[PDB]
RNA sequence: GCAGUCAAGCGUUCAUAGCGACAUUGCUUUUUGAUUCUUCGAUGUCGGCUCUUCCUAUCAUACCGAAGCAGAAUUCGGUAAGCGUUGGAUUGUUCACCCACUAAUAGGGAACGUGAGCUGGGUUUAGACCGUCGUGAGACAGGUUAGUUUUACCCUACUGAU
């Protein structure tokens, strides 16, 4: 028996478990790696979503065939307020 | 192998129109050690083809050169620029300035019963709100 | 795109599936068509293969002059009905359905064209704005 | 068409990194290093007031 | 019978379990996912008054929309502009990394300029720009006078 | 005479307009098509890219000859504004509102002479005869409707489609004061007016227009001194 | 009226196009279409028995007529046929590769219950 | 840029908003929103309902002929833009708008 | 919306509308052209009995006596009286095209206003004796 | 059914670029048989719909080798199952057959996948008509119509939650 009509998978296999996440803060797994040529420069930052809205740009990208036409399309705003430091921790490589 | 001619049917005739520019140019020769680049050969010296970007401005005539990459404002508050502008919106406006002061002073902008006073005009009101409640 | 579309197109939302009668527009001598099949379709499991504003079908004639009925020819939408997307921001949709009829080159039978013709359709394909009275 | 783990485009990809598209990040990383060492000006300058 | 909304065959006779992956029901939403590639445009600041002011609008008016956006007030602070759609909803914490590696495409390098920035009411179908407009476009009022 | 082919159509009028004193191209993605307008004219008489609707088939949407330019009504503001500031002050422009809006299949055109399809509205008749200073003439050819894609002109002589009858063709060069030839281009298609453009000194056509249609048309527009 | 790729006049009418022989080069017209037993098949269910004129109908069916000449013992069948504005007979040829399939009425004499 | 009024609310359509309709006579009926557009497919008259603007210059409600109102027209002749006229453009919709 | 509004007037099921139609009564080659036009086979009166101003064909001549003395018809006529509503009034309310707006007025008041009120006083003298 | 090996005729010359008759050695259980092993105090005994996974004997995509390979378009073969493989007319049909798109419309298994998941069209009780056979009750896996689809709250497996 051999299924008579080949069809793709519902829904992926990467994102398993589907469950509720332990907090409402994602932490983050990965970072870009270390450039040590370049100044002390911190990598991401946090902010809070606030809702949606509309844009007009003036696509100049050459060789579409929408450039120097206008195109509408939607952003997002995030409310972004200054972030203090309040602590270092280092981090030792280990075998484990 | 028919070919039709005018057939001489008014007097008010063309000679065709060629201008002097055309006659006064030289002829484009391909291998050419001194000659006009290109639209093709600026292009190619920076990116290739589909991903140079050509600036349609700085190719246009104006009475300046400061102002040929400036920016119209294309919207304000007021619906929108390009039906305002004109030419002779000021002396346009000036006479719209000349509307004001013909009004003004005539009383066009300023800011009472008959027999009733201020403590009998006013008791009316608030005994008639008495008996709405 | 395929034979004959110059460039590329742009997705709007696909608004006649198979078995769609839609006006015909040009003046070939047809009265309407009837989509049989989409040219650059997809393949999945029980889609019916969904035309939009602008791409070549295959088509047969229901009404109409004899010598064009029930024979299989190409044939282009330039009317949809379903609203689609510009990419400055309005949606607008036509009044009715409409198409005209092609060689799979992507020329024209007939000489002229009713009705308006919609843009997205005058870009990709010029020999229907060749024969467009009115464009947009 | 190729996979996107292809070998003919991770090595044609690969030089465009070492060309172009590096330099205008490190142009960026340029000018957002700019406006932190500003930030610590600023900032020790409302302890300047503090100070009066 | 016994209902539509569900996947009909769910194994075989061998193996004699149900398999990891048949599609079950169960928990939906609030999973933690990364997006990338998202591209910023406007980098505003919270002293700055006329931040939806573009190099062509010229109208003193802030990204706030009319009353606010909803389920969330004003936006007097600093902000970022992404296109597209981040994950999560309105008054969430969103985490903002950059970029983990030097992006190759030419839309990747582009510089934006933002025509023109929509700050309509979404509490509704929004008309006006700003309380100015709808003031001059309404006129005068019972309650002004 | 020259063959040029647009990126991979052949057909140049839907494309590109020509009149005697500038020449409209469209945008479209490399400057492989506007550099051989550069190869015939040079900084002689402006040569534009720009767009009309937003579109690149701006052949067909405007008409115009050495003295004016007519744009249709969705001509977007910024686009009008880019042509005015293109072309110098001797060029008329004019955004011209109809029922229909393809201007180039309505409106065939010389520097005197203009013939116009018969459904248009006689409020753009006597517009067409104030900005380009032409005559206006209500005519069908060969019983087709389409004046602008089933003919061409110049000052020089006129080109028309080969489903032309003779006894069409000698009323209908009385009107235009110019020589008739009927004739295909681009391999046998039919539709003339779109597949080449045509001023006085100048013609281009497709790759896939033949040598005996080459010497069809540099005879009738006489191209050489 | 010059013909492409010719140079002759022709009518100006409704006629062809080009020449008729400029033409006639340049359009295509056709452009489109039991080991045990011997005994050749007919789609729906028959096995009529059988390189020429009975035979070279049917096969014609599944595809004047005629079969070149090319091998008995390989499995192939070649055929050439004539396809007979403008009229025009063209011919080409058509190899109908042969392959083969038991037949169920001479299947059954190895299931030994022949007689029924 | 273009911020059109509706046909049928006369109130603006800004970029991103309301449904556009062409018919067979190719004008486009660009509307303001649902609402409008609605009550556009039920063959409405926009002179019988009170909500809309064309009611209101219609029967004795806001001013409608002033010489304010004509400034803004339309423009089919292009000004070659020259800088100080664009400067005084500004300073004009700003004093008409007080004006009105 | 509803099980009613969307049955009527979808896009499908469309009338003409009271623009087109305004067109046709303010000139009499028009009214001439309509009332005559050419039989075909697919029209509901075999491409005759066609009233202008509810578009809308009858199968018989008694047909339209029925339909000029009612209700429905006397609507129409009501509408089709004063200016016909382009988008141009609704540019002009905002402050948009006055002297667009103030010339056509001008014309639909003096000069189209009864030319158009001479045509409807001959369809309902043409459309009685031939009934 | 598929694969080896011997090579007859052919591919104008020349067995072995490409086709292929039959000798000879095998594999497979997706075939019909052979057996009647387990089940006769019921293992719910066709097809379709829905759905996951696996095999490679590869139709397409990737990279290669060969020629009777100019280009273009194909033909033959190698590692390869990562990823694809359809929309329809007629039949209860698997099977078959044509129309049309597409890169391509490859071949099979998992109790001839899957009925406390469906469906009941077919087959397979009682009603009934027709034809042949029988003196007669009745027979016909010949044709045609009408014919009840039962429970999960239990443990495990699974998807989620403490």
């Amino acid at each position: 028996s051999h299924r008579k009509y080949e069809a793709p998978r519902h829904g992926h296999l990467g994102f398993l478990p589907r469950k509720r996440a332990a907090s409402i803060r994602a932490r983050v797994k990965a970072f870009p790696k270390d450039d040590r040529s370049k100044p002390v420069a911190l990598t991401s930052f946090l902010g809070y979503k606030a809702g949606m809205t509309t844009i007009v740009r003036d696509l100049d990208r050459p060789g579409s065939k929408f450039h120097k036409r206008e195109v509408v399309e939607a952003v997002t705003v995030v409310d972004t307020p200054p972030v203090v430091v309040v602590g270092v921790v280092g981090y030792v490589e280990t075998p484990r | 192998i028919h070919v039709a001619q005018p057939q001489a049917r008014d007097d008010v005739k063309r000679t065709p129109f060629i201008p002097e520019s055309v006659k006064n140019l030289k002829k484009y020769d391909p291998e050419d050690p001194n000659r006009r680049k290109l639209a093709r050969d600026i292009e190619a010296e920076n990116g290739g083809a589909g991903v140079f970007n050509v600036n349609l401005k700085d190719k246009y005539l104006l009475e300046d050169d400061e102002w040929k990459n400036d920016i119209m404002p294309e919207i304000l508050d007021g619906k929108n620029v390009y039906d305002f502008l004109d030419p002779e919106i000021a002396a346009k406006l000036q006479a719209l300035e000349e509307e004001e002061e013909k009004l003004e002073n005539e009383g066009f902008y300023n800011s009472i019963y008959d027999g009733f006073e201020a403590s009998e005009v006013d008791d009316i009101k608030e005994k008639a709100a008495w008996i709405r409640n | 795109s395929g034979n004959g579309a110059q460039g590329t197109k742009f997705r709007i939302s696909l608004g006649l599936p198979v078995g769609a009668i839609m006006n015909c527009a040009d003046n070939s001598g047809a009265r309407n068509l009837y989509i049989i099949a989409v040219k650059g379709s997809g393949s999945r499991l029980n889609r019916l293969p969904a035309a939009s504003l602008g791409d070549m079908v295959m088509a047969t004639v229901k009404k109409g002059k004899p010598e064009l009925r029930k024979k299989v020819m190409p044939a282009i939408v330039v009317r949809q009905a379903k609203s689609w997307r510009r990419r400055d921001g309005v949606f607008l949709y036509f009044e009715d359905n409409a198409g005209v009829i092609a060689n799979p080159k992507g020329e024209m039978k007939g000489s002229a064209i009713t009705g308006p013709v919609g843009k997205e359709c005058a870009d990709l394909w010029p020999r229907v704005a060749s024969n467009s009275g009115v464009v947009v | 068409a190729k996979s996107l783990r292809a070998s003919s485009h991770l090595n044609a990809k690969s030089v465009k990194r070492r060309g172009v598209f590096q330099k205008a990040v490190d142009a960026r990383e340029q000018r957002i290093s700019d406006k932190l060492k500003e930030d610590l000006l600023k900032q020790k300058l409302e302890d300047l007031k503090k100070k009066e | 019978h016994r209902g539509l909304r569900k996947v009909a065959c769910i194994g075989a006779w061998h193996p004699a379990h149900v398999m990891w992956s048949v599609a079950r029901a169960g928990q939906r939403g609030y999973h933690s996912r990364t997006s990338i590639n998202h591209k910023i445009y406007r980098v505003g600041k919270g002293d700055d008054e006329a931040n939806g002011a573009t190099s062509f609008d010229r109208t003193k008016k802030t990204i706030t929309p009319m009353g606010g956006f909803v389920h969330y007030g004003e936006i007097k602070n600093d902000f970022i502009m992404v296109k597209g759609c981040i994950p999560g909803n309105r008054k969430r914490i969103v985490t903002l990394r950059k970029s983990l590696y030097t992006n190759t495409s030419r839309k990747a390098l582009e510089e934006v300029s933002l025509k023109w920035i929509d700050t309509a009411s979404k509490f509704g179908k929004g008309r006006f720009q700003t309380p100015a407009e709808k003031h001059a476009f309404m006129g005068t009022l019972k309650k002004d006078l | 005479a020259t063959r040029t082919q647009f990126e991979n159509s052949n057909e140049i009028g839907v494309f590109s307009k020509l009149t005697n004193t500038y020449c409209l191209v469209a945008v479209g993605g490399s400057e492989n098509f506007y550099s051989a307008f550069e190869a015939e004219l040079g900084d002689a008489i402006p040569i534009v890219h720009t767009t009309i609707a937003g579109t690149r088939i701006i052949g067909r949407m405007t008409a115009g000859n050495r003295r004016g330019l007519l744009v249709p009504t969705q001509t977007t503001d910024q686009e009008l504004q880019h042509l005015r500031n293109s072309l110098p002050d001797s060029v008329k422009i004019q955004r011209v509102e109809e029922r229909l809006s393809a201007l180039g299949n309505v409106i065939c055109c010389n520097d005197y002479v203009a013939l116009v399809h018969p459904d248009i509205d006689r409020e753009t008749e006597e517009l067409i005869s104030d900005v380009l200073g032409v005559e206006v003439f209500r005519q069908t050819i060969s019983g087709n409707i389409l004046v602008g894609s089933y003919c061409s002109l110049s000052n020089q002589g006129g080109l028309v489609h080969p489903q032309t009858s003779v006894q069409d063709q000698e009323e209908l060069s009385s009107l235009l004061q110019v020589p008739l030839v009927a004739g295909t281009v681009n391999r046998g298609s039919s539709v003339v007016g779109a597949g080449m453009v045509v001023n006085d000194y100048l013609a281009v056509t497709g790759l896939d227009t033949t040598a005996p249609e080459l010497s069809v048309i540099e005879s009738i527009f006489r191209l050489q001194d | 009226l010059l013909c492409c790729n010719c140079g002759t006049p022709i009518d100006g009418s409704t006629g062809l196009v080009m020449c008729y022989d400029c033409i006639k080069l340049t359009v295509d017209i056709t452009q489109g279409i039991c080991r045990n037993c011997e005994r050749f098949l007919q789609p729906p269910g028959q096995w009529i028995r059988a390189l020429e004129s009975r035979e070279l109908l049917a096969i014609c069916l599944r595809r004047d007529a005629s079969f070149i000449w090319t091998e008995p013992h390989s499995r192939r069948i070649r055929i050439k046929l004539t396809v007979q504005n403008t009229i025009i007979q063209q011919t080409f040829e058509v190899e109908y590769i042969v392959i083969a399939m038991q037949c169920p009425d001479c299947a059954r004499s190895y299931t030994t219950n022949t007689w029924r | 840029m273009r911020i059109y009024q509706c046909h049928f609310c006369s109130s603006p359509c800004y970029p991103g908003h309301g449904i556009m309709f062409v018919r067979n006579d190719a004008k486009e009926f660009r509307f303001c929103r649902s609402k409008c557009h609605k009550a556009f497919k039920q063959r409405r008259n926009p002179r019988k309902l009170k909500w809309t603007k064309a009611f209101r210059k219609a029967a004795g409600k806001e001013l409608a002929v002033d010489s304010t109102l004509t400034f803004a027209q339309r423009r089919n002749v292009p000004v070659r833009y020259n800088r100080e006229l664009v400067a005084t453009t500004l300073k004009a919709m700003a004093r008409i708008e007080e004006i009105r | 919306m509803g099980r009613y509004s969307v049955k009527r007037y979808k896009t499908k099921r469309r009338t003409r509308d009271l623009d087109l139609i305004y067109n046709d009564l303010s000139t009499k080659e028009s009214v001439q052209k309509l009332l005559n036009q050419p039989l075909d086979e697919t029209k509901p009166g075999l491409g005759q009995h066609y009233c202008i101003h509810c578009a809308k064909y009858m199968e018989t001549a008694i047909a339209l006596k029925t339909h000029l003395k009612g209700k429905v018809h006397k609507r129409r006529v009501k509408e089709l009286r004063g200016v016909p509503y382009t988008q141009e009034v609704s540019d002009a309310a905002a402050g948009y095209n006055l002297n667009k707006f103030l010339n056509r007025v001008q014309e639909i008041t003096q000069s189209v206003g009864p030319e158009k009120e001479s045509n409807e006083a001959l369809l309902k003298e043409h459309l009685d004796s031939t009934l």
